[PDB]
């Protein structure tokens, strides 16, 4: 499944992922973590919040 | 550490 970043988001620990409007995060699965889910952006994979994005169906 | 439900 892969992600169409829909809001800004700034990384405030290394384990995460800076994302921007427009950007498509591939692979992405969901944490335990609520709220939170790990995919790849630029080849990096990383921790992002699921609010600021959409599921691409 | 833990991490909150960031809000746009």
């Amino acid at each position: 499944v892969d992600y169409i970043v829909e809001y800004d988001y700034d990384a405030v620990h290394d384990d995460e992922l800076t994302i921007r409007v427009g950007e498509i995060i591939r692979n992405v699965k969901k944490l335990q973590e609520e709220g939170w889910l790990e995919g790849e952006l630029n080849g990096r994979r990383g921790m992002f919040p699921d609010n600021f994005v959409k599921e691409i169906k | 550490p833990p991490k909150p439900r960031p809000r746009r």
